[PDB]
C-alpha cells in the first residue's frame, strides 16, 4: 500500500494554491506527490481485488478480495495503514491520530 | 443494437452494422451528453462513434495493453496517437487501474495535535505494474 | 451486502424494546405510588397542625 | 472596586487557560480545514479512459 | 457531591449500554474536530463529519437544558 | 427600606422567561434554522419578549417591582436560557 501526500510536513501546503490559479495541466505545472509505503503479508492467494462504493464516500473503502478458492474476503482500509508503527511507539504519542492503528 | 427497457417484456428497437464491419475489441463511453463512443477493433483500429441523441476543450482517453499504455486525443471529431509507454522485450504489463473519481468529504487527514496533511487529490492519474524477467522484479 | 463500519443508520434487528419499556414502567408506577407518601407525611409533619 | 473586577477575569480566565484551551477551542489549523476550496486541477479536460 | 455523583453516572451507565453504535442525529451548529472524538464513540469512521452525533449528546445537551422543563412541571427547593 | 415581595414578582418573571424559552427553539427547529442564524433570531426575539414584559405586565415601571431592573430582566437568567433554548432548537431540529 501507497499513499499520497502533497508534502509531509505535518502542516503545509506546498502548492495547490487554490483562490484564483486556475491550473493548467497539460503545461505539466502541477504539484507533485510526496508517498509513504508499507507491506503486508496475506495466507492465501487473492485472484482479484476491487473497492467499495456508496452514495457519499464516506465510510471505509473496504477493499474486497476473491481468493483462490472462490471465498471472498474484505478488510477495510484503516487496517491497511501506512504511516504506521510497531505498537511500541504508538503508546503515549500524542502526534499519532484519533485512534492510531 | 438498440434495445428499449420496458417493464414488461423489452423489444429490440433496432440492429444495424457500424461503419467498418470488422471485429469488435472494446468501447470506451465517452462525454455523456455527446452521445460518443470509441471502439477499439482487434487489428487495433480506433473509431469514433456518434449513434444518435439517443431517442479548448480537449478529451483524452487512454487504453493500455500487455506491451504498455498508449494514450489518445480527440480533436475535431478525429483521434491522435499522442504519446507513448512501451515495455522492453523481456518486460509485460500485467496489472493497471484508473483513479474513479470520487465525491471530496474531506480534504485533508488530521493528526492528534491537530495539524492536517493535505492528502494529494490530482485526478488524472493511472496506476500500473511491470513484471520483468532477466533481473527477477516487479516494478510499480 | 456488506457494512465495513458497522450499521448505524438503521438501529437493530435485536432492539430490546421490551425491557426500555419495563424501566419506563417502573419508574412511573414508582414515582406514582411514592408521591402520596412524601406529600402527605412531610407537608403534615414539618409544619405540625 | 476595580480589584474585584480584575479578580473576577483572572478567575473566568483560569478556566479558560486550563480547561478549555486542552483542544476545545479553535486558532489550531486543523479546526478551518473544512471552510477550505480545491483549486479546481483540470478545468477544461475530460480524461475519459478504460 | 453524592446528589451529582449518583444520577449522572448511572444515566452515563445505562445510554452507553443501551444506545451504542449509532447515528441518532445532526446538531445544527457545527462543532470542532475533539468534540468528534467526544461524540462520535460508537462510530469508528474517520471523515464523517463533526456534526453527526451518537446517542450520547443528547444526554449531553439534556442535562444543561432541563432546567425550564423541571420549573414548568412544576418543582421546588 | 424593601421587603421579601420581590421573590414572588421575581418568580412570575422566570416563569414567563422559561415558557418563552422553549417555545422559541422549537419554533426554530420547525423551520430548520441554521447555525447562527438560529442565535440571532433567538437573540431578537428573546429580548423582544423581555421588552414587551417591561411594557405590558410591569407598567412601564421596571423599578418598583424590581431593584436594578435592567440587571435583573436581560442579564440575569441568560446563560440559564440560552441552553434551554438550545435543547429545544436541538430537539426541533431532529423532526
Ligand atoms: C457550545 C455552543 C455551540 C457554539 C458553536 C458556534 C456556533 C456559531 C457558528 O457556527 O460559528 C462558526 C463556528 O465555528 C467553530 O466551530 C469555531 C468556534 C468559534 C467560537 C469560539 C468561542 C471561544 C464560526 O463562524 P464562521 O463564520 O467562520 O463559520 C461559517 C458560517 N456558518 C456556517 C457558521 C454560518
Amino acid at each position: 500500500v501507497v499513499e499520497l501526500y502533497e508534502s509531509l510536513t505535518p502542516d503545509e501546503r506546498l502548492s495547490n494554491s487554490s483562490d484564483n490559479f486556475s491550473y493548467d495541466p497539460l503545461t505539466g505545472h502541477i504539484n507533485k506527490p510526496q508517498f509513504q509505503t508499507k507491506q503486508f503479508i496475506f495466507p492465501e492467494i487473492i485472484k482479484t481485488m476491487s473497492i467499495s462504493k456508496t452514495t457519499d464516500d464516506i465510510t471505509t473503502k473496504a477493499i474486497v478480495m476473491e481468493l483462490e478458492n472462490g471465498q471472498i474476503t474484505y478488510i477495510p482500509k484503516l487496517l491497511l495503514n501506512a504511516r504506521g508503527k510497531p505498537a511500541e511507539e504508538m503508546a503515549k504519542d500524542k502526534k499519532k491520530e484519533f485512534m492510531a492503528t | 443494437l438498440t434495445i428499449e427497457v420496458t417493464k414488461d417484456q423489452p423489444i429490440i428497437k433496432s440492429r444495424s452494422p457500424l461503419s467498418e464491419r470488422k471485429t469488435v475489441d472494446s468501447v470506451i463511453r465517452l462525454n455523456e451528453h455527446d452521445h460518443q463512443y470509441l471502439i477499439k477493433f482487434e487489428d487495433k483500429d480506433h473509431l469514433l462513434f456518434k449513434l444518435n441523441p439517443g431517442k479548448s476543450s480537449h478529451i483524452f482517453v487512454t487504453e493500455h495493453d500487455t506491451n504498455g499504455i498508449y494514450g489518445y486525443i480527440i480533436e475535431n471529431d478525429t483521434v491522435k496517437q499522442t504519446w507513448k509507454k512501451a515495455v522492453n522485450s523481456k518486460e509485460k504489463m500485467v496489472a493497471y487501474s484508473k483513479r474513479e473519481t470520487t465525491n471530496l468529504n474531506t480534504l485533508g487527514i488530521t493528526l492528534g495535535d491537530k495539524s492536517v496533511l493535505y492528502k494529494y487529490l490530482y485526478p488524472n492519474l493511472a496506476a500500473y505494474l511491470i513484471a520483468n524477467e532477466e533481473h527477477h522484479t516487479i516494478t510499480f | 451486502r456488506i457494512t465495513p463500519s458497522g450499521q448505524f443508520d438503521l438501529m437493530s434487528p435485536t432492539f430490546e424494546k421490551g425491557k426500555l419499556l419495563i424501566t419506563i414502567f417502573v419508574l412511573l408506577v414508582i414515582t406514582y405510588f411514592i408521591r402520596p407518601s412524601v406529600s402527605n407525611k412531610k407537608l403534615k409533619s414539618q409544619w405540625l397542625i | 472596586m476595580f480589584m474585584y473586577i480584575v479578580f473576577q477575569g483572572v478567575l473566568m480566565y483560569i478556566g479558560y487557560r486550563k480547561l478549555n484551551s486542552m483542544g476545545l477551542i479553535p486558532n489550531a489549523k486543523g479546526d478551518w480545514l473544512p471552510w477550505e476550496r480545491i483549486a479546481h486541477y483540470n478545468n477544461g479536460l475530460q480524461w475519459f479512459s478504460d | 457531591n453524592m446528589a451529582s455523583f449518583i444520577p449522572q453516572t448511572i444515566i452515563m451507565w445505562w445510554v452507553n449500554h443501551f444506545f451504542a453504535g449509532f447515528i441518532l442525529m445532526q446538531l445544527p451548529f457545527p462543532l470542532t474536530a475533539k468534540f468528534k472524538e467526544m461524540l462520535q464513540t460508537g462510530i469508528i469512521c474517520q471523515d464523517l463529519d463533526v456534526r453527526w452525533v451518537s446517542s450520547i449528546s443528547w444526554y449531553f445537551i439534556s442535562v444543561l437544558g432541563l432546567n425550564p422543563v423541571y420549573n414548568l412541571i412544576g418543582l421546588n427547593d | 427600606n424593601a421587603t421579601a415581595n420581590v421573590v414572588d414578582n421575581k418568580k412570575r418573571l422566570l416563569f414567563v422567561q422559561d415558557s418563552s424559552a422553549l417555545v422559541l427553539g422549537l419554533v426554530a427547529g420547525f423551520l430548520q434554522i441554521e447555525s447562527v442564524h438560529g442565535f440571532i433570531w433567538f437573540l431578537i426575539l428573546y429580548n423582544l419578549i423581555n421588552v414587551i414584559y417591561i411594557v405590558w405586565i410591569c407598567q412601564l415601571q421596571p423599578g418598583k417591582f424590581y431593584q436594578s431592573p435592567l440587571h435583573d430582566i436581560f442579564f440575569e437568567s441568560f446563560f440559564r436560557e440560552i441552553t434551554g433554548f438550545v435543547m429545544a432548537w436541538t430537539f426541533g431540529y431532529a423532526l
